[PDB]
């Protein structure tokens, strides 16, 4: 979850 | 998000430099995660000359030493300061570059890092940029993007002539519009939301977003087990006609399968029938018309019906006649409570009576429909979010313009639903989201609030059809429905 | 095919005894395949004079040594010289051949090859050849058959007189009508198409094919993300009597479970309110009648609703009288929209009607409708494919006649369906394929090709019937289309 | 084999075309079979001009229509006639064909077919045929060599100058003897054999022969249940020194866990109580010596400790000294019994020996001491079958002469071992052996027998290990041997 | 798939 | 068993 | 791989 969303 | 940049930059203090680099990296993480281990492939990237092109200088950077090989093909004529810092980064630890694009260069590669033009196109792309991106889509390698595929607006998903076809866009920050409208969602491919160290306070300072599923969670109206139907409320659907009589059993149970408490159906005898024939849970209330159709005669047995409900919804079959027209004008313009306003309702309307209208509305249109409402082209009106916001906020109302990705706005706050599949792509679809949103008023939640649970969980049911969705119709659709909820929670 | 070999061996230079060899060896390979390991088995091959026994003395040449043992039972007056060739190998390797056949001779023996006739069967079997086919069906031993089973015609699937029953058959190049029409399909058991060398050039020549998965892969049509319901197109299906209530909705139904946009009923008040009473996807106009069937007074509200579809379906349930009649043909007539007739409208239509038409049209008779319009005895057109080529070439159009084979053609490329099975068997189940088909019109696809899609898919949801299929109904059927198309995928 | 085609050609009639075909499919299946679906492969084939490149003009040929691509590179000067047809069908069925070898035509394709020589071969492959070997070699592409690696002389194993280093070998009725020796066998990869027509009594005519699974599983005695110690029979080991107080248990230990009945050590004092420390179940007779090495002194002591024993073993750690010599050829010249000779007993032994016992007798000779014993190079005999023949033929005995592949002979009969790893390449490995084979000389086989079978099982028990093979030592590798038994049956 | 077809 | 033997 | 190693 920290560096990335999807 | 340009505004964006230029704050952490400017008033926050993050060189941007550092902002470039955690650009860079995110690409080169996000691509292991899609492909793993990197050391394998042969790294093709090209770049341009603004900050697009400097992130994918960083990218190659970060590559040597580490993959089977890298190269660069620099597409600018000159640098901006960022990506000229990092090209000379770039060649200090030893990277390779060349300016001319051979055909056949291709072949000696496996991934193509597009990092030609961002956020930073301006209008058309032609000539060596043209045969370049058409080069790389007829390849068949693995293409990787940069912010945004080069040549899709960034502001309109619009495609500028020509624009690469993605099979991951690594983006940085917050999603841009433009891979959210299509056709620039399709040529994203999965996209990644990369954090490259913008303040929080910023990210979230963003007038519109796309409906997660975080939102519609916290949306969905509580269900306190010390309840009876009444709690749940109760909607009255008015539709129907002799040409229509199944529009409006599918609003109905799109109301009762979102969990409202009571649906009663107002349609033409004998059409009224129909509905109780095959969900004998629906009231349906046999209207006595002259021709089969809603007219002036109706609208006072239509008002005492209301008079006990929660949220009226009109219009799915009501048939486009002038019956109909004196009718839906004359009966919203009285109607003193939320209405949900579609299909052939939508056709007739008269807007002054949604100015003159104290109680509110929501309007769900698909594009032919708000193309007549607003007297303008269907290609003018398609994907145009100011147009939609300009409405809402004019008409004191929630527009809901309905297409792969549907438009939700109030005027103030605009949302992006981008769940569902081409089995929507059917009629009848439209009509079991019609009584989705009404029912969902009736349990208590806004317009705005019922319009964005409904277009998520209404595209999220058709994708959970287990066979090939085009063969999904409404009447399956509202089967998933209840599995949609469940799935959400 | 006869062709095939020949300029294979004229032209292109392949030595004869090289094609003979490498059928044989294929028959061994194929039966390996089935049987596994064949050294258990004791295998007698039953070889005429021409060269399917030549291909038989190969066989058992080949088996020589590997098998616990081989008899030869030679059954030809004289040999083909490739057939004397490899009798002449037989023989040398240590094989043992007889000329008389005791009854008895099964006794010792576990699998029987049979190598009496294949494509050069001319006329009846009886006699010796009578005799001895009927002992190898009465015997329960595993009987394969070389190319083709000794006694189908090999170009129309027929039997002549009597014909061996296999297990398994091994063709050579690519399959030959009389596996693909019945009772010769019947009799064939499991057939492997065997590669003996042929160009692929020659192969790919064949005027003729087999409807395969691949094929019906590539025809699909698109699914674009960004798209509606129009993108999918509109259906009008004319359909239904006071006799007939339920055939519009199946047909309905079919259009929508395959892709369809909108699917638009129009059936005599009130059947008319059957269609939506079920599926209230469906739109399903009523139309005003004086007795229950389609009149000349309802050509104009149909011409009418015709002006804003794509294609139109007519004929399901509509009756066969006078009013049918004159409406079918004038309609027709009149329609410049492409055509789907089916049924009753197939019953009353004057063909030339179809000569002096602009658009295009599907005719879908079974043989009895068949019969019916060319005036001819259903064991007549049962089957014949140069019939129904002639009669799609002189009427522009494209012919299904629906059998457990289905022929579709054109007048130049012919397809034969053999997905299905006797479920389809069974009211209902044809007027389910007329929607399927104007379906897939509506979506892009030509006539010829959204007649290929359709029985292929039809067939094929036939079969994941999950139940015997003789309990299958069309109801059932609509429901595993979309599953067919999944699994096609 | 050579003489087998001609006599299947010449005598049987099989047309040498025919032959030739069913050689090129057999490689095309082997492909399929080893890499799946060939259809998504490029494949270059590089044809000599011979046979072997006709060959490959058949696989040529049959690829083409099939496979992504397909490139031949022709590098012989003239072509033998079935060669010349099989080109002239290859470009007649519309093949490409390229005389010069560009380095590069490596990248354009995934599977190199190597027909260059076969077992046509004579003397050095220098010049055009070196570097593409080389190149090919130095490729990391896929390589399938036709009957045999182009370079390995089929008739020894050796690699003239240079040779092709196969993934895969398909070689055409049986293998041969450069399959099995090394380094073709290294070379090879994995070997196919492919029946391509030649009558089963010639395939079998065959003078030699590789031990295989089938062929140890029948010459395995018999256990009947009604047996005792006796029936299994009684081992004498003659062996060790103050210098190798193991080696004894290590032979005593492999006539054991073959399933003999008894087993009786005769070592020096106090060298013999090591033996029973370990595996008590061993007996191991004290023999007094002067100086720790068996002499002239303990002759009788041993004879009599022979005359109620199947078979002597002797060898094993004796030490190579003059008291070991007169002892070892006056014992072996008045031994009436069976007997297997190995190590320092062959270091020591005079040859006329064995010409003058009438009771048998298995050498088991490594090539050092195969070297000695004939005064010739270990060069010189290393994979020398003819050598290793005409010596077992000469004095009337069993040479096992121990290599990878191991060679075991009697002068009439020769069979190859090929089962085995590196962990054999250990001291204490051989002195196993010798115990396994008197272990069956004493359960009733013969010396060739007994001989055959024990070096397939010690080579199987080797396999077995479940660590490193480099771990493995003959303490394990005793402990092995009852599975490798089981494993077999 | 190279020799047969079913 | 009946093409190949390895 | 490409960021830790451990
Ligand atoms: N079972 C039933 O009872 C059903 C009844 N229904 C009832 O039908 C009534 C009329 O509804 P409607 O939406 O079909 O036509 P309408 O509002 O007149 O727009 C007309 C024009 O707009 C265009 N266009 C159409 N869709 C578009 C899109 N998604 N995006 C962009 N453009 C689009 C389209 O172009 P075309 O397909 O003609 O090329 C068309 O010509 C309404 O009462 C409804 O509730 C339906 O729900 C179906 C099932
Ligand atoms: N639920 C509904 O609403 C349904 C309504 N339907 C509607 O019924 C209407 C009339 O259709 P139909 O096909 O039954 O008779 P028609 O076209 O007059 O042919 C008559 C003669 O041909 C023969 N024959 C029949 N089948 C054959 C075959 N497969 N292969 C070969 N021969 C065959 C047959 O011989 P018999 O069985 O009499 O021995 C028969 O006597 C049509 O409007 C249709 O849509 C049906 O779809 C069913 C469900
Ligand atoms: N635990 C114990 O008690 C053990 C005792 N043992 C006992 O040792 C005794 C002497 O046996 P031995 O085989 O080591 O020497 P021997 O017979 O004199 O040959 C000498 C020369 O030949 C060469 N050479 C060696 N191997 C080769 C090969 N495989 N293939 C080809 N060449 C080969 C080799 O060359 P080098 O290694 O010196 O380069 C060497 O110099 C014997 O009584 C035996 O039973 C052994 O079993 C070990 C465990
Ligand atoms: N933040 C990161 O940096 C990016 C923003 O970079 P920014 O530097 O703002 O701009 P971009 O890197 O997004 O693109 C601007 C570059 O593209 C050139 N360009 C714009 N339109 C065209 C065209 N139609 N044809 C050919 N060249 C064109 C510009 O040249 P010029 O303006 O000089 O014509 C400039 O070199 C974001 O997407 C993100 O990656
Ligand atoms: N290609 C391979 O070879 C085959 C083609 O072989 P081809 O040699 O062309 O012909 P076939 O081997 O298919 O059959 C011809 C043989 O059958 C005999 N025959 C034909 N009809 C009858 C009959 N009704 N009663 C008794 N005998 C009959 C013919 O004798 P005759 O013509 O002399 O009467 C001839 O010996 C293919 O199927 C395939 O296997
Ligand atoms: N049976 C199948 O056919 C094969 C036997 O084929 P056959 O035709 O007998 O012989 P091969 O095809 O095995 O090899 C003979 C070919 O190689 C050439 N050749 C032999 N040695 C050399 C060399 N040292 N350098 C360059 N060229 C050389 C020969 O030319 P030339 O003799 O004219 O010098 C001849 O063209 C088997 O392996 C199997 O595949
Ligand atoms: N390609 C698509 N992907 C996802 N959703 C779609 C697609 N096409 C249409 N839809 C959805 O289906 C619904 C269709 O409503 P519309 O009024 O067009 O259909 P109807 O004919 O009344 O039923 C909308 O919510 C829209 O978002
Ligand atoms: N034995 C069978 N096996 C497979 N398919 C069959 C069989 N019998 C009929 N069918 C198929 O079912 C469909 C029947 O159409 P038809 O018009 O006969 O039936 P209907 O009575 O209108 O319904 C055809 O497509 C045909 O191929
Ligand atoms: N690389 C190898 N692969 C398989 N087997 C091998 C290899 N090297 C040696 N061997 C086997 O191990 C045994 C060694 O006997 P040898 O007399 O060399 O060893 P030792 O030192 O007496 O014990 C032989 O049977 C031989 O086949
Ligand atoms: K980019
Ligand atoms: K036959
Ligand atoms: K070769
Ligand atoms: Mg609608
Ligand atoms: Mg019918
Ligand atoms: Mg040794």
């Amino acid at each position: 979850a920290w560096l990335f969303e999807a | 998000m340009k505004e964006i940049d230029e704050l952490t930059i400017k008033e926050y203090g993050v060189d941007s430099r550092i902002l470039m680099e955690r650009a860079g990296i995110s690409v080169v993480l996000a691509m292991e995660e899609e492909l793993g281990n990197l050391s394998d492939y042969r790294f093709l990237v090209l770049c341009g000359g603004g900050n697009n092109g400097g992130d994918g200088f960083v990218v190659a950077r970060n590559l040597l030493g580490v993959v089977k090989d890298v190269l660069v093909v620099f597409l600018g004529k000159k640098k901006t300061p960022d990506c000229e810092y990092n090209y000379g980064l770039y060649k200090k630890f030893g990277g390779k570059v060349v300016e001319q694009f051979e055909p056949s260069i291709l072949n000696e590669f496996d991934v193509v890092v597009d990092a030609i033009f961002g956020t930073g196109l301006r209008g058309e792309i032609t000539g060596e940029y043209a045969e370049i991106i058409n080069l790389v889509n007829k390849s068949g390698k693995v293409v990787v993007s940069v912010d945004v595929p080069s040549g899709i607006d960034s502001n309109t998903g619009k495609v500028l002539r020509t624009a690469v076809k993605a099979d991951l866009t690594v983006t940085f920050g917050v999603p841009k519009i433009g891979h959210i409208l299509f056709p620039g969602r399709d040529l994203t491919g999965k996209l990644k939301v990369a954090n490259i160290g913008h303040p929080v306070h910023l990210i979230n300072s963003i007038n519109r977003y796309v409906i997660t599923r975080e939102m519609v969670r916290s949306l969905l109206p509580e269900r306190p087990r010390d309840s009876h139907k009444g709690t749940y409320g109760k909607v009255l659907i008015i539709a129907g006609s002799r040409l229509y009589s199944g529009a409006p059993v599918l609003s109905g149970m799109g109301s009762l399968k979102v969990g409202t408490g009571l649906v009663k159906l107002a349609v033409p005898f004998p059409q009224n029938l129909i509905a109780t024939s095959r969900f004998p849970e629906l009231i349906s209330v046999p209207i006595d018309t002259e021709k089969g159709f809603f007219s002036l005669q109706n609208l006072q047995e239509c008002l005492e019906l209301s008079k006990d409900v929660d949220v009226v919804a009109i219009g799915p079959g009501l048939g486009n006649n002038e019956h109909v027209r004196e009718f839906v004008n004359e009966f919203l313009k009285t109607l003193e409570k939320p209405a949900v306003i579609d299909a052939d309702a939508i056709n007739v309307l008269d807007t002054s009576v949604l100015k003159e209208r104290k109680s509110p509305a929501v309007l769900t249109p698909h594009p032919g429909e708000m193309a007549r409402l607003v007297k303008k082209t269907v290609g003018d009106v398609k994907y145009n979010y100011e147009l939609a916001e300009e409405f809402a906020k004019e008409n004191d109302c929630v527009l809901v313009l309905k297409s792969a990705t549907t438009i939700v706005t109030d005027g103030e706050k605009t949302l992006f639903n981008i769940t569902g599949n081409t089995g929507l792509s059917k009629g009848g679809s439209g009509d079991v989201l019609t009584g989705m949103i009404a029912g969902f008023i009736a349990q208590g939640l806004s317009p705005l609030e019922a319009s964005t649970v409904s277009v998520y969980l209404h595209g999220f049911a058709a994708e959970l059809f287990e066979q090939d969705e085009r063969g999904l119709t409404a009447s399956e659709l509202l089967r998933l429905i209840p599995e949609a909820i469940r799935r959400l929670k």
